[PDB]
RNA sequence: AAUCUCUUUGCCUUUUGGCUUAGAUCAAGUGUAGUAUCUGUUCUU
RNA sequence: GUAUGUCUAAAGUUAUGCUCUUAUUUACUAACAAAAUCAUUGAACUAG
C-alpha cells in the first residue's frame, strides 16, 4: 500500500498566507503578560581462600545502565 | 558428527536432528497434498 | 483433520518452497514462511 | 452413546494416523542409510585409490633417486 | 564524405516512498451453499 | 453486526498435446443454520 509514506516535503506557510482567515478566538492568544520587562541602563584459617593465603559516552554500556539492568530485570 | 567421525533412529522413532538431515527426493509423482 | 505434532522429514519440496519463502519474506517472517508449509512449524523452518 | 462414542474413537484413531509423518518411516531409514552407505563406498573407493599407489610409493621413491 | 546492424563504455531510463510494543495476535470447525481448483474418461484438435 | 462508500437510469425538451460431459479433491467466503445422551433451562444475546 502507498498510503503509508515518507515526508518529501514539507507543507510550506506561504499556501496559508494567501488564504482569507476566520476570527475564532483562543484560549493561548487572550490578554497575559501584557507589560514587556526592560533592563536597566583457628576460625580464620580453615577455608580455601582468604587473606590468610569513569564517565564514556556510549548509555548503552555506561556503568549507569548496567547497574540500571541489574536493578530492574531479576 | 565430524568430532564422532574422528574420534573412532529406527521406524516410529522421533528424529531431533531432522532440520540438519539432507532432502528426502521429490519421487517423480507428487503426492496431490504436496 | 487437525495436525497438533509438525515436523517429520524434510521433503524436497518443502525446501524449494521455504527458499522461495525467504526470497519474499526474509528471514524474521518464520510463521508467514512456515504457513506455506502443511507440515512444519515456524520454529523448524527457522532452524 | 454407544454410536457417539464409536465414532469419536473413530476420529481420535484418523488424528493419531494422520500424524505418523512425524515418525521415520522404513523408507526414510532406508533413504539415510543409503547416503551412509553410499558414503562409506566413496570412502573405500578413495581410500583404495590412495593406497593402490601409497604401497608403491617407494619403488618410483627408489626409481626416481636413481638419477 | 553519408546509411544499417552488431560489441564494448556511458546513461538505468515503469529500476522497493515514513513511524511503534520485529505494532499486536492468530492459523482445531459441522451442514449446506458460492467461487476457484484437481485426477480420470469420452470428445475437441 | 457496523463504520463507510456507491447507485437511483424522461422531459422541468435552449433555435443549426488442447478442450468437453461429469463424479471427486483442495482452498477461500457466508450475522445462512435451535443439530438426539454424556415434567423438558446457550437463547435474540457478540463488533474495529
Amino acid at each position: 500500500t502507498t498510503s503509508h509514506r515518507p515526508q518529501l516535503e514539507a507543507r510550506s506557510g506561504a499556501k496559508a498566507a494567501a488564504y482569507t482567515p476566520t476570527g475564532i478566538e483562543h484560549a493561548r492568544l487572550l490578554p497575559g503578560h501584557t507589560t514587556l520587562k526592560y533592563r536597566k541602563f583457628s576460625w580464620r584459617k580453615g577455608t580455601a581462600f582468604g587473606r590468610h593465603k569513569g564517565y564514556i559516552n556510549d548509555m548503552t554500556k555506561s556503568e549507569y545502565h548496567q547497574e540500571f539492568l541489574h536493578k530492574h530485570v531479576r | 558428527e565430524r568430532y564422532n567421525r574422528l574420534l573412532e533412529l529406527k521406524a516410529g522413532d522421533i528424529n531431533p536432528n531432522a532440520e540438519t538431515q539432507m532432502a528426502r527426493p521429490d519421487n517423480g509423482d507428487l503426492e496431490d497434498e504436496e | 483433520v487437525p495436525i497438533y505434532v509438525k515436523g517429520g522429514v524434510w521433503t524436497n519440496v518443502e525446501d524449494q518452497i521455504l527458499k522461495a519463502a525467504v526470497q519474499k519474506y526474509g528471514t524474521h517472517q518464520w510463521s508467514k514462511v512456515a504457513s506455506l508449509l502443511q507440515k512444519k512449524t515456524a520454529r523448524q523452518s527457522e532452524l | 452413546r454407544s454410536n457417539a462414542i464409536s465414532k469419536q474413537k473413530q476420529y481420535n484413531g484418523l488424528v493419531r494416523d494422520r500424524e505418523s509423518f512425524t515418525r521415520l518411516s522404513k523408507e526414510d531409514l532406508e533413504f539415510y542409510q543409503k547416503s551412509k552407505n553410499e558414503l562409506l563406498k566413496k570412502e573405500k573407493e578413495l581410500n583404495n585409490y590412495l593406497d593402490v599407489k601409497a604401497i608403491n610409493f617407494e619403488k618410483k621413491k627408489k626409481a626416481l633417486l636413481m638419477e
